[PDB]
């Protein structure tokens, strides 16, 4: 249906889909990353890697 | 021992390494390779960042492992 994309339930769903597919265990701090890009998924990694 | 390496941007790199490599001696490795510089150079492994000054067995990598190569470009 609609549910939310900030609930740490769902991580976007398809967003985390390729977080994982990167080897990456981080699932709320990707959350973040990915908002912070705005769908940029690459631009968010790499910063996301280094901090937050 | 044989291992593969995935950038972020989802290039498949084998090289070739043995279980005494340093972090850093891979990225050279990569950089010849590719042509990339070591300081632009990232090793991600399952999530975990590995640090230039660490070796393969701090972080327990085996042989025939995924390493995954994020790529910090400075423009934009």
């Amino acid at each position: 249906g609609s549910p939310e994309f900030q609930n740490p339930e769902v991580r976007f769903q398809q967003q985390l889909e390729q977080l994982s597919a990167m080897g990456f265990l981080n699932r709320e701090a990707n959350l973040q990353a990915l908002i912070a890009t705005g769908g940029d998924i690459n631009a968010a990694i790499e910063r996301l890697l280094g901090s937050s | 021992m044989q291992i593969f390496v995935k950038t972020l941007t989802g290039k498949t790199i084998t090289l070739e390494v043995e279980p005494s490599d340093t972090i850093e001696n891979v990225k050279a490795k990569i950089q010849d390779k590719e042509g990339i510089p070591p300081d632009q150079q990232r090793l991600i492994f399952a999530g975990k960042q590995l640090e230039d000054g660490r070796t393969l067995s701090d972080y327990n990598i085996q042989k025939e492992s995924t390493l995954h190569l994020v790529l910090r470009l400075r423009g934009g």
